C-alpha cells in the first residue's frame, strides 16, 4: 500500500503532504453547511440544523462562548465541544485577568496554536472541526474560519461543510451588498445562501435553520424556531 | 499470530509467551529436592564446568536467602540474580517489619506475586526462572516449594526441574516412600536420580551441587556438601550400585 | 487484525481480547456454588495430586473476609493476585466504614478491578471467573459471579470452568425451592452437580459451607466420604 | 541476513549495528571535506567552502567554530546536526568550567561528548547526531592535541585526521606524509593540510575557498586564520 | 534533655584475645520507671555485639534496620562482617538522615575475624565515628564511667582480669547515676566460648 | 524465528532472547583480549592495533582501573566499554562511601552485571555490545571474572574472548597450569595475543594491565617492550 | 484498504470518518432494545431483559438505573462500560447538589456524562482513563425546570433531545414504528401501552413479567421502577 | 524511493539521508514564494499571497509577521507551521529579553530557533517543522543581517533569498539586481517587480503583494509598508511590468 504515508500525522508524503491532515480537512466537508456574513456593525452566523430522526431534535450548530464572541461548528461533535470548552475557559481567563473581551484575532491565533499541537506531535488526533468565528472588537465585526488543518482565514464570508460550494459561489455572486447591509438584509442573504446549499425537495423550515447574530451593541444571540420566525417572515420565497 | 507481547490472549485462551517461558526451563540445569522425615536437601547439576572456572563461589545453582530460607535456581542468569536479590529483600523486609523469620509459604507467595506482576501487565518479558525453595518454619516444620516462571507454585516432597526433568521426576515418584526417609536415604535417592538423569556414565562430584537444610538444637543449619563429603557420598552410592549389579 | 489489541473495537463491535480472556476460564476447572436458606455451598473439582503435591497449598476455595468466600476458575497466579487485592480491599473497607463488607460491595470491587485491568494496553485482563458467596449483615444469602470482562451478576447457583454448561443445565433441571429447605438438601444438590462432571466421586471434590456467621469451615476429608456415603445412599434410595 | 537496519537499538545478526553505519555514511552526505594536522606546538584545521551563489553571506557560513576561548572546533556532515552538536559541546564545556573551575581538556571534552552520543545511540529516543567532530587545543605537560568524535561516540586522538567525501584518500595522503617523520612546523603543518586538500580534490583552490583555524602554545587562543594570513600562507605555499 | 527522656548506660571493653561488652537493663520514661528487660546490647554476629544509647524507640528502630541491612550484606557477601565495616555501616545509617537526625548515640565492639584482634568503636548522635584502644561508654553516665575507666583501665588485660575489670568498672560507675541502673547485663565473648552473664549489683 | 529476533521482551518459542545472542555475536567480533589468573596475581591484555598510525595510541586506553586494586578489559564496542567503566566507577565508589572499605571484586562484578542486565530489561534500549574482564586481588586471593551483555557473570582461571577466541581458549587450556607465576602468566598472555595477533605486536600495538597484592597497575610501554623482547 | 484506519481511534479515513467510533456505534446493536418516550405527563423507559437462564436473579441484570430521584437511565452496550458511565453520572449529580444545592437538569446530566465520554482520545488519561471509545448508548429521561425531558446519548458523546428514541438491537425497527405511533398529546398510560406494544412487536420472545423492565418519571412522584404487580397490571391490558 | 526508511525522522537512508527533511524541502518548494532584501540601513520583506477565494478578506493569513520590535518574520510553507514557529520564536525572544535585558541579535535568535527546529527534526514522536522562514533586523550598533532557515535546520546567511516554487527562478532574476548599495527606497521597487514577475498568471493566478521592512526609516522597527509607499511600489511595478 503506497498510502502507508497516511496512518499518523507525523509522516510526510513523498510529494510533501501530510495526508492525515488532508483527511482531517475533508472530514469537516461531511458536516452540514454553515455560512456567515458581516455588516458594517453586525456579523451573522446562520447554520442548517440537522436531526438524527424527525422524532428527535435537530443537532445544534451555533454555540455561544461569550457575550461578544460566538462560534459555529461543522464536523466531529467531540472535537468541536472540546474546542468550545477551551474557548469558554480562555475567554473567561481574559475577562478575569484583563477585564477586556478576548480579541477575535487573538482568540483565533490561540485556537491555531492549540490545534497545531495535534498536527505536529504524535498522540492527539488533529482537530477535525470547521469553526466559523464571528465577534466584535475595536475595528468592528470579524468573521474567522478555522479550517481543521490548524489554519484560519479572515473572510468576508465562508460556507464550510456539505455542498458548501453552492453557498460559496452564491456569496461570490453577491459580495457587492454585504458591507452596506443592515440586520434583515444580511440575514436574508445568508438564508438564500443556505437555500442554495439545500436541494430542491427541502426548504429552510423553522426547525431547520439556526441563526446567530453579533454586533457592536447587540450580544451574540442565537435564534430558534420561534425566534427565527420574525426573521423568516421577512424572508422571500425560493426562486424555483 | 498471537506470539507478540505477553499481554495477549490466544483465541483458545493460551498465554503463548508464558508457555515459552515454561518450556525454556527445559534448557536449564537439572536440580531437585526431596523432603525427608527429619531433613530437607537440594541437589543440582553443574552443567557448565569446562576446564577453567575458578569456582570462587559458595554455590551456583543453590542460593541462600536467609538464616532459614534457601533456594535453587533454574533459568536465565540475569533473571536468576534479580529473583534472588528480590527474595533477600522481601525476606528481610518481612523480618524487619515482623521480627520473625518469614514463613516459607509467605515468601513463596511474595515471589509468585512479583512474577505474575511481571507477566500480568507492563509489556515486560516474564522472569524465565523456575525456583526450588527449601526451608523450615515452625508452622509446618520442613517444607519444599517448587516455583514457576508463570507465577504459580506448589508444595512438593519430591521435584526435579531442569533438563531431563520429566524422566527424573517420573522415576522419583516411582521410587518415593513418603514419610520414611532420613537424610542418608534421601541423599542416596537424589544421587541415584542424578545418575539416571545426567548424560554421564559416572557423574563427578564437581558436576553435583548439594545443600542440606536441617533443624537441630533449636536452630536451622544450611550447609552445602563439602568436596570431601560429596565425594564420600558419591563413592558410597557407586559401591552401592556395584553391590546391586553384582547381586544381579 | 482486530484480535491482538485489548482496546480496539472489531468492525462487528467486539473487544476480542476480552472474549478470549473470558474463554480462557472454560479451560480451568469446574466450580459450582449454591446458596440455600441458611447455607451457601461451594463445590469444586479437585485436581488429583499425582504423588508429591502438598494439597495444603493447592487452595481453590478461599475466603475474602469472615463474611464472604470465593472459588475461582482460571490461571492460579491471577486468582492469587485478585484474592490478595480483594481481601486487602475488604480490610480497607472495614477501616473506612467499620462494618463487615457486604457481598455486593466486594463483588463490585472485584468487577471494577478486573475492568480497570481490561481497558488499556500493556495490561492483560484477569483471565479468571470467581464465584462470590457470603451473607450480609441481615444474613441474606447472596451469591455473585464475576466475569473476566469486568462485569458481575447475581446467581442463585452457578458453575464456572470446563463443563460449566452441563452443570448449568443440571441446576436448571434440579434447582427447586424445596431443594434448599435443609442444609443436607443443598449439599445433596451440590454434590450431585459436582458428580455430574466429576463422576469419580470420593476425592477430586472440595466443599465449603457457610451458615449464618459460622466463619465457614471447609468440609474436611472425613465427612466427604460420609457425605458421599449419604449421596450414594440416597442415590440407591430413589433407584 | 538483512532487514535489521530500521532501529538504532536493534542488533542485527553477527552483531552489526546497521543504523550507526548509516549515520556514518550520512556524515559524508554534506558533500564537503575537512582535515586536521598537528605539529610540535601547533594544530591546523582547514576545510573546504562551496558557495552556490554570491547571494549568501560568507561571514556566517563558516564551518569551523570555537568551543571555548582556547578550544576550537571543526566538523562536517549535516549542518543542522553540526550546529546542535557545537551548541551541546559549548554547553558541556561551560558546565565543566562551572563545576571544576578550570578549562576542559580536549580529551575530556571529546570523551564526554562521545559519551553523550553513545547514550544517543544506546536508546531509541534519539537520532544519533550524524555529524563528525574534530577538536583541537593545547594542554600543559602534553602539548597540542587533536581529537575526533563520531556519531557512534567513538573518540580518538589523531596526529592527523580527515573527514568528508574524500575520507579514505585524505587519510592515505596523511599517512604518506607522516611516515616521513618530519617535525611539521606551524607553517609546514598548514601547508601539509592545504596540499592534502588540493591534491585529494585536484582543484588547486583560490584562497577564498578555505577556512583555517590554528591553536599554538604561544597563542593558546583558538585563532581563526583571517583572509590576510590564509592568503599569505597558501599563496606562499603556491610560490614555495 | 532528649537523652534524659529515656536514658541508658552502655560500655564496651576488650582484653587479651577476648572482648567484653556490658549494658544497662533498665527501661523507663523520663520520670517514671516501667520495666527492666530493655535490650541495649544486640548480637551482630557470633563474636559481634552492638550497644545502643538514645531514645528507646529510636534505639530499637536503628537496631532493627541495622539487622536488616546487615543480614542483607551477609547474604550478598556470604562472609562474616568485619567490625570496621560495621562501624562505617552504622555511621552511614545514622548520617543518611542528617536533617532528620535520630537522637541516638550507639556503640560497637568485636574482634577481627581472621587474626582475632579485638576491636571497639564509638558513634555519635549524628554519626561521628570514633575508635579507642582502651574503652568506650555511652548513655547518661558518660562522665563518671569515663573518669573511672581512665583511672582504672590498664592495657594488655587478661580475660579473667578483663571480666573482673569490666564488672567492677560498670558497677561502680552505675552506682554514681540514677536514671540508668537497677540491673546491668554483661556479655564477655572469647574466640572459644561465649559466657553470657549478669553481674549482681544493687537492685536500687 | 525471525519475528522474535527483533525485541528484547519476547521469548522465542524454542529458546530465549535472540537480541542477547546478537549482542554476544557483536562481542565475539571485537578486539581479542586475554586475562590470566596466576597464583600471586592476575594479568589481562588486549591488542590496540589500528590502521593509520596517525591515530594517537596514548589518547585512549582499553585497560582502565576501577579502584586501587580493580582493573578491567573488554572486547567489542568502544563507547559501550567507556559507559560501563563510568557506571562501574560510580557503583564501586558508592560502595566505598557506604562502607569506607575497598570494594570486594565479587560485589563489583555482581553490581556491574546487574547494571548491564538492567539495559536488557525492556525494549527501546539495546543491550551493551561489550563483555567485561574483571581482575582483582583481595583476601590474599586473585579474582578473575567475566561480565556478560546478558548480565551473566562467571569466574575464569584464564580466558580469552573477542576475535579468534576459540583458538585462544584452546591455547590457554593447553598452556595454563594452576601453579603459574605472574611473570610466566604475562608471558602466556602475550603468547596468546601473538598466536592470532596477525602483524608483529609492538610495544604499543598491545596493552596489558596487571594486578597483585600491590593493587592494579596498567603496564607502562617500557615494561611492555621489555616483556615483548623477553618473549621475542 | 480500510484496514490501516480501523486500528486505533486517532486515525482519519480518506472520507474523514472515525472508524473506531463507528465500530463503537455499531456495538450498541449488540445490546438489548431500549425504548424511551417523552410525554407532557412524564417519560417512561421500557427495555428487554434477555434472560440467559431461569435461575438468573433478575435484579442483577440492570437495563434501567437511577442517577437521582428526579432522573432515569437506560443502557445498551457493555455492562461494565455503562457501569462506569452511571457511577460517574451519579457522582456528578451529587457534585451539583453539593456545589449549587439544587437538582441538576437532565441536559446538563447528559452534558457531564458526554464530558466523561468523548475523552478517549484525550491526553488527560495519563492517570488512567479510556484509551477506547465508550461502548454504551445512554437514554436519559426525567423531569426538570423545563418539565419532562428525555435525552439520548451516543457513545461518541453526542446528545439530542428526543421525544421517543429506541436504542439496542432493534433500534431501526423500533424507531420506525415509534415514528408513526407517536403523537404529541399522548398520555402517560397510553404512551406506556404503546411502548409495550412496540416491545411486543420487536422483542424476540413473548412479553412476561421477567421479559420487561419498566420505569416512569413524572413531575409529581420521584423515579419509580415498576414492581412485579405494577408490571403485571400494565401488561395484562396488552 | 527509500520505502521502509522514510516512515520516521530518526531513520537514516542507505545513502545516509533523512527523507523526512527532504520531504519537508519538497513541501516548501510546493509552497508560496517570498523574497527579502537587506538594504544599506535595514531589511525589507515581500510576500506573494494567493487569494484562494475573494471571500477571504484582505490581510487574511498575514505572512510577514514580526517576532520582535526590531525583528520581522517572513515564512513560506504551512500557515499552521508558520504560526507555531513564529510563536515559539516570539517566546524565545521574550525569554531572551527577560533573562538578558536587551534586544536579541538576529544571528543569535536564528541560532536558537534553528536549534529548536532541529529538536523537532531528529525525534520520532514529532515531525520537523515543514516551513522555511526569514529573519531580518537592523541594529544601529550591529548592522543588518538576513537569515533563511528551512526545515532541514540549517540557518545560513543570505544577502537576500527566496523560497517557494520559484526558488531558482527568483535566484536568476535577483542575481541581476545590484544590492549592497541602495537603501529601502530603491530596493522596494526591485522587490515589487521581482515578486510580480516570478508569479505565474496562466496558472496560480489571483495573488496580492504585501510588504514589510525594518530599519532606521522607521527607527529600526519592523512594520508593513505604509499604504502610500505601498501604492507607490505597486505603481512602479505596473509601470515596470508594462
Amino acid at each position: 500500500f503506497r498510502n502507508q504515508y497516511d496512518n499518523d500525522v507525523t509522516v510526510w508524503s513523498p510529494q510533501g503532504r501530510i495526508h492525515q491532515i488532508e483527511y482531517a480537512m475533508e472530514a469537516v466537508k461531511q458536516g452540514s453547511a454553515t455560512v456567515g456574513l458581516k455588516s458594517k456593525t453586525h456579523a451573522v452566523l446562520v447554520a442548517l440544523k440537522r436531526a438524527q430522526s424527525e422524532l428527535a431534535a435537530h443537532q445544534k450548530k451555533i454555540l455561544h462562548v461569550d457575550n461578544h464572541i460566538g462560534i459555529s461548528i461543522a464536523g466531529l461533535t467531540a472535537d468541536a465541544r472540546l474546542l468550545c470548552n477551551f474557548m469558554r475557559q480562555e475567554c473567561l481567563d481574559s475577562r478575569f485577568v484583563f477585564d477586556r473581551p478576548l480579541p477575535v484575532s487573538r482568540l483565533v491565533s490561540l485556537i491555531g496554536s492549540k490545534t497545531q499541537i495535534p498536527t505536529q506531535r504524535y498522540g492527539r488526533r488533529p482537530y477535525g472541526v470547521g469553526l466559523l468565528i464571528a465577534g466584535y472588537d475595536d475595528m468592528g465585526p470579524h468573521i474567522f474560519q478555522t479550517c481543521p488543518s490548524a489554519n484560519y482565514f479572515d473572510c468576508r464570508a465562508m460556507s464550510i461543510g456539505a455542498r458548501s460550494q453552492s453557498a460559496r459561489t452564491y456569496l461570490e455572486r453577491h459580495m457587492s451588498e454585504f458591507m452596506e447591509c443592515n440586520l434583515n438584509e444580511l440575514v436574508k442573504h445568508g438564508l438564500r445562501a443556505l437555500r442554495e446549499t439545500l436541494p430542491a425537495e427541502q426548504d429552510l423550515t423553522t426547525k431547520n435553520v439556526s441563526i446567530g447574530i453579533v454586533g457592536k451593541d447587540l450580544e451574540f444571540t442565537i435564534y430558534d424556531d420561534d425566534d427565527v420566525s420574525p426573521f423568516l417572515e421577512g424572508l422571500e420565497e425560493r426562486p424555483q | 499470530r498471537y506470539d507478540s507481547r505477553t499481554t495477549i490472549f490466544s483465541p483458545e485462551g493460551r498465554l503463548y509467551q508464558v508457555e515459552y517461558a515454561m518450556e525454556a526451563i527445559g534448557h536449564a540445569g537439572t536440580c531437585l529436592g526431596i523432603l525427608a522425615n527429619d531433613g530437607v536437601l537440594l541437589a543440582a547439576e553443574r552443567r557448565n564446568i569446562h576446564k577453567l572456572l575458578d569456582e570462587v563461589f559458595f554455590s551456583e545453582k543453590i542460593y541462600k536467602l536467609n538464616e532459614d530460607m534457601a533456594c535453587s535456581v533454574a533459568g536465565i542468569t540475569s533473571d536468576a540474580n534479580v529473583l534472588t536479590n528480590e527474595l533477600r529483600l522481601i525476606a528481610q523486609r518481612y523480618l524487619l517489619q515482623y521480627q520473625e523469620p518469614i514463613p516459607c509459604e509467605q515468601l513463596v507467595t511474595a515471589l509468585c506475586d512479583i512474577k505474575q506482576a511481571y507477566t500480568q501487565f507492563g509489556g515486560k518479558r516474564p522472569f524465565g526462572v523456575s525456583l526450588l525453595y527449601i526451608g523450615w518454619d515452625k508452622h509446618y516444620g520442613f517444607q519444599l516449594y517448587q516455583s514457576d516462571p508463570s507465577g504459580n507454585y506448589g508444595g512438593w516432597k519430591a521435584t526435579c526441574i531442569g533438563n531431563n526433568s520429566a524422566a527424573a521426576v517420573s522415576m522419583l515418584k516411582q521410587d518415593y516412600k513418603e514419610g520414611e526417609m532420613t537424610l542418608k536415604s534421601a541423599l542416596a535417592l537424589a544421587i541415584k536420580v542424578l545418575n539416571k538423569t545426567m548424560d554421564v556414565s559416572k557423574l563427578s562430584a564437581e558436576k553435583v551441587e548439594i545443600a542440606t537444610l536441617t533443624r537441630e538444637n533449636g536452630k536451622t543449619v544450611i550447609r552445602v556438601l563439602k568436596q570431601k563429603e560429596v565425594e564420600q557420598l558419591i563413592k558410597k552410592h557407586e559401591e552401592e550400585e556395584a553391590k546391586a549389579e553384582r547381586e544381579k | 487484525s482486530y484480535d491482538r489489541a485489548i482496546t480496539v473495537f472489531s468492525p462487528d463491535g467486539h473487544l476480542f481480547q476480552v472474549e478470549y480472556a473470558q474463554e480462557a476460564v472454560k479451560k480451568g476447572s469446574t466450580a459450582v456454588g449454591v446458596r440455600g436458606r441458611d447455607i451457601v455451598v461451594l463445590g469444586v473439582e479437585k485436581k488429583s495430586v499425582a504423588k508429591l503435591q502438598d494439597e495444603r497449598t493447592v487452595r481453590k476455595i478461599c475466603a475474602l473476609d469472615d463474611n464472604v468466600c470465593m472459588a475461582f476458575a482460571g490461571l492460579t497466579a491471577d486468582a492469587r493476585i485478585v484474592i490478595n487485592r480483594a481481601r486487602v480491599e475488604c480490610q480497607s473497607h472495614r477501616l473506612t466504614v467499620e462494618d463487615p463488607v457486604t457481598v455486593e460491595y466486594i463483588t463490585r470491587y472485584i468487577a471494577s478491578l478486573k475492568q480497570r485491568y481490561t481497558q488499556s494496553n500493556g495490561r492483560r485482563p484477569f483471565g479468571i471467573s470467581a464465584l462470590i458467596v457470603g451473607f450480609d449483615f441481615d444474613g441474606t444469602p447472596r451469591l455473585y459471579q464475576t466475569d473476566p470482562s469486568g462485569t458481575y451478576h447475581a446467581w442463585k447457583a452457578n458453575a464456572i470452568g470446563r463443563g460449566a454448561k452441563s452443570v448449568r443445565e443440571f441446576l436448571e433441571k434440579n434447582y427447586t425451592d424445596e431443594a434448599i429447605e435443609t442444609d443436607d438438601l443443598t449439599i445433596k444438590l451440590v454434590i450431585k452437580a459436582l458428580l455430574e462432571v466429576v463422576q469419580s466421586g470420593g476425592k477430586n471434590i472440595e466443599l465449603a459451607v457457610m451458615r449464618r456467621d459460622q466463619s465457614l469451615k471447609i468440609l474436611n476429608p472425613e465427612e466427604i466420604e460420609k457425605y458421599v456415603a449419604e449421596i450414594e445412599k440416597e442415590k440407591e434410595e430413589n433407584e | 541476513s538483512a532487514g535489521f537496519d530500521r532501529h538504532i537499538t536493534i542488533f542485527s545478526p553477527e552483531g552489526r549495528l546497521y543504523q550507526v553505519e548509516y549515520a556514518f555514511k550520512a556524515i559524508n552526505q554534506g558533500g564537503l571535506t575537512s582535515v586536521a594536522v598537528r605539529g610540535k606546538d601547533c594544530a591546523v584545521i582547514v576545510t573546504q567552502k562551496k558557495v552556490p551563489d554570491k547571494l549568501l553571506d560568507s561571514s556566517t557560513v563558516t564551518h569551523l567554530f570555537k568551543i571555548t576561548e582556547n578550544i576550537g572546533c571543526v566538523m562536517t556532515g549535516m549542518t543542522a546536526d553540526s550546529r546542535s552538536q557545537v551548541q551541546r559541546a559549548r554547553y558541556e564545556a561551560a558546565n565543566w568550567k562551572y563545576k571544576y573551575g578550570y578549562e576542559i581538556p580536549v580529551d575530556m571534552l571529546c570523551k564526554r561528548i562521545a559519551d553523550i552520543s553513545q547514550v544517543y545511540t544506546q536508546n531509541a529516543e534519539m537520532r544519533p547526531l550524524g555529524c563528525c567532530m574534530i577538536l583541537i587545543g593545547i594542554d600543559e605537560e602534553q602539548g597540542p592535541q587533536v581529537y575526533k568524535c563520531d556519531p557512534a561516540g567513538y573518540y580518538c586522538g589523531f596526529k592527523a585526521t580527515a573527514a568528508g567525501v574524500k575520507q579514505t584518500e585524505s587519510t592515505s595522503f596523511l599517512e604518506k606524509k607522516v611516515k616521513k617523520k618530519f617535525d611539521w612546523t606551524f607553517e609546514q603543518t598548514v601547508e601539509t593540510a592545504i596540499t592534502c586538500l588540493s591534491t585529494v580534490l585536484s582543484i588547486d583552490f583560490k584562497p577564498s575557498e578555505i577556512e583555517v583555524g590554528v591553536v599554538t602554545v604561544e597563542n593558546p587562543k583558538f585563532r581563526i586564520l583571517t583572509e590576510a594570513e590564509i592568503d599569505a600562507h597558501l599563496v606562499a605555499l603556491a610560490e614555495r | 534533655s532528649i537523652m534524659s527522656y529515656n536514658g541508658g548506660a552502655v560500655m564496651a571493653m576488650k582484653g587479651k584475645n577476648c572482648v567484653a561488652i556490658a549494658a544497662d537493663r533498665r527501661f523507663g520514661i523520663q520520670a517514671q520507671m516501667v520495666t527492666t528487660d530493655f535490650q541495649k546490647i544486640f548480637p551482630m554476629g557470633d563474636r559481634l555485639y552492638i550497644g545502643l544509647a538514645g531514645l528507646a524507640t529510636d534505639v530499637q528502630t536503628v537496631a532493627q534496620r541495622l539487622k536488616f541491612r546487615l543480614n542483607l550484606y551477609e547474604l550478598k557477601e556470604g562472609r562474616q562482617i568485619k567490625p570496621y565495616t560495621l562501624m562505617s555501616m552504622v555511621a552511614n545509617l545514622l548520617y543518611e538522615k542528617r536533617f532528620g537526625p535520630y537522637y541516638t548515640e550507639p556503640v560497637i565492639a568485636g574482634l577481627d575475624p581472621k587474626t582475632f584482634k579485638p576491636f571497639i568503636c564509638s558513634l555519635d548522635l549524628i554519626g561521628c565515628p570514633m575508635v579507642t584502644d582502651d574503652f568506650v561508654v555511652s548513655g547518661t553516665c558518660a562522665e563518671q564511667m569515663y573518669g573511672m575507666c581512665e583511672s582504672l583501665w590498664e592495657p594488655n588485660m587478661d580475660p579473667d582480669h578483663l571480666f573482673e575489670t569490666i564488672s567492677q568498672a560498670m558497677l561502680n560507675a552505675v552506682d554514681r547515676d540514677a536514671v540508668s541502673g537497677m540491673g546491668v547485663i554483661v556479655h564477655i565473648i572469647e574466640k572459644d566460648k561465649i559466657t553470657t552473664r549478669t553481674l549482681k549489683a544493687r537492685m536500687d | 524465528e525471525r519475528g522474535y529476533s527483533f525485541s528484547l521482551t519476547t521469548f522465542s518459542p524454542s529458546g530465549k532472547l535472540v537480541q542477547i545472542e546478537y549482542a554476544l555475536a557483536a562481542v565475539a567480533g571485537g578486539a581479542p583480549s586475554v586475562g590470566i589468573k596466576a597464583a600471586n596475581g592476575v594479568v589481562l591484555a588486549t591488542e590496540k592495533k589500528q590502521k593509520s598510525i596517525l591515530y594517537d595510541e596514548r589518547s585512549v586506553h582499553k585497560v582502565e582501573p576501577i579502584t586501587k586494586h580493580i582493573g578491567l578489559v573488554y572486547s567489542g564496542m568502544g563507547p559501550d566499554y567507556r559507559v560501563l567503566v563510568h557506571r562501574a566507577r560510580k557503583l564501586a565508589q558508592q560502595y566505598y562511601l557506604v562502607y569506607q572499605e575497598p570494594i570486594p571484586t565479587a560485589q563489583l562484578v555482581q553490581r556491574v552485571a546487574s547494571v548491564m542486565q538492567e539495559y536488557t530489561q525492556s525494549g527501546g534500549v539495546r543491550p551493551f555490545g561489550v563483555s567485561l574482564l574483571i581482575c582483582g586481588w583481595n583476601e590474599g586471593r586473585p579474582y578473575l571474572f567475566q561480565s556478560d551483555p546478558s548480565g551473566a557473570y562467571f569466574a575464569w582461571k584464564a580466558t580469552a574472548m573477542g576475535k579468534n577466541y576459540v583458538n585462544g581458549k584452546t591455547f590457554l587450556e593447553k598452556r595454563y597450569n594452576e601453579d603459574l607465576e605472574l611473570e610466566d602468566a604475562i608471558h602466556t598472555a602475550i603468547l596468546t595475543l601473538k598466536e592470532s595477533f596477525e602483524g608483529q605486536m609492538t610495544e604499543d600495538n598491545i596493552e596489558v594491565g596487571i594486578c597483585n597484592e600491590a593493587g592494579f597497575r596498567r603496564l607502562t610501554p617500557t615494561e611492555v617492550k621489555d616483556y615483548l623482547a623477553a618473549i621475542a | 484498504t480500510r484496514s490501516e484506519y480501523d486500528r486505533g481511534v486517532n486515525t482519519f479515513s480518506p472520507e474523514g470518518r472515525l472508524f473506531q467510533v463507528e465500530y463503537a456505534i455499531e456495538a450498541i446493536k449488540l445490546g438489548s432494545t431500549a425504548i424511551g418516550i417523552q410525554t407532557s405527563e412524564g417519560v417512561c423507559l421500557a427495555v428487554e431483559k434477555r434472560i440467559t437462564s431461569p435461575l438468573m436473579e433478575p435484579s442483577s441484570i440492570e437495563k434501567i438505573v437511577e442517577i437521582d430521584a428526579h432522573i432515569g437511565c437506560a443502557m445498551s452496550g457493555l455492562i461494565k462500560d455503562a457501569k462506569t458511565l452511571i457511577d460517574k453520572a451519579r457522582v456528578e449529580t451529587q457534585n451539583h447538589w453539593f456545589t449549587y444545592n439544587e437538582t441538576m437538569t437532565v441536559e446538563s446530566v447528559t452534558q457531564a456524562v458526554s464530558n466523561l465520554a468523548l475523552q478517549f482520545g484525550e491526553e488527560d488519561a495519563d492517570p488512567g482513563a479510556m484509551s477506547r471509545p465508550f461502548g454504551v448508548a445512554l437514554l436519559f429521561g426525567g423531569v426538570d425546570e423545563k418539565g419532562p425531558q428525555l435525552f439520548h446519548m451516543d457513545p461518541s458523546g453526542t446528545f439530542v433531545q428526543c421525544d421517543a428514541r429506541a436504542i439496542g438491537s432493534a433500534s431501526e425497527g423500533a424507531q420506525s414504528s415509534l415514528q408513526e405511533v407517536y403523537h404529541k398529546s399522548m398520555t402517560l398510560k397510553e404512551a406506556i401501552k404503546s411502548s409495550l406494544i412496540i416491545l411486543k412487536q420487536v422483542m424476540e420472545e413473548k412479553l412476561n413479567a421477567t421479559n420487561i423492565e419498566l420505569a416512569t418519571v413524572q413531575p409529581g412522584q420521584n423515579f419509580h421502577m415498576f414492581t412485579k404487580e405494577e408490571l403485571e397490571e400494565v401488561i395484562k391490558d396488552i | 524511493i527509500g520505502t521502509g526508511y522514510d516512515l520516521s525522522a530518526s531513520t537514516f537512508s542507505p545513502d545516509g539521508r533523512v527523507f523526512q527533511v527532504e520531504y519537508a524541502m519538497k513541501a516548501v518548494e510546493n509552497s508560496s514564494t517570498a523574497i527579502g532584501i537587506r538594504c544599506k540601513d535595514g531589511v525589507v520583506f515581500g510576500v506573494e499571497k494567493l487569494v484562494l477565494s475573494k471571500l477571504y478578506e484582505e490581510g487574511s493569513n498575514k505572512r510577514l509577521f514580526n517576532v520582535d520590535r526590531h525583528v520581522g518574520m517572513a515564512v513560506a510553507g504551512l500557515l499552521a507551521d508558520a504560526r507555531s514557529l513564529a510563536d515559539i520564536a516570539r517566546e524565545e525572544a521574550s525569554n531572551f529579553r527577560s533573562n538578558f535585558g536587551y534586544n536579541i541579535p538576529l544571528k543569535h535568535l536564528a541560532d536558537r530557533v534553528a536549534m529548536y527546529v532541529h529538536a523537532y527534526t531528529l525525534y520520532s514522536a514529532v515531525r520537523p517543522f515543514g516551513c522555511s522562514f526569514m529573519l531580518g533586523s537592523y541594529s544601529v550598533n550591529d548592522g543588518a543581517q538576513l537569515y533563511m532557515i528551512d526545515p532541514s535546520g540549517v540557518s545560513y546567511g543570505y544577502w537576500g533569498c527566496a523560497i517557494g516554487k520559484a526558488r531558482q527562478a527568483a535566484k536568476t532574476e535577483i542575481e541581476k539586481l545590484q544590492m549592497k548599495e541602495m537603501t529601502c527606497r530603491d530596493i522596494v521597487k526591485e522587490v515589487a517587480k521581482i515578486i510580480y514577475i516570478v508569479h505565474d498568471e496562466v496558472k496560480d493566478k489571483a495573488f496580492e503583494l504585501e510588504l514589510s521592512w525594518v530599519g532606521e526609516l522607521t527607527n529600526g522597527r519592523h512594520e508593513i509598508v505604509p499604504k502610500d509607499i505601498r501604492e507607490e511600489a505597486e505603481k512602479y511595478a505596473k509601470e515596470s511590468l508594462k
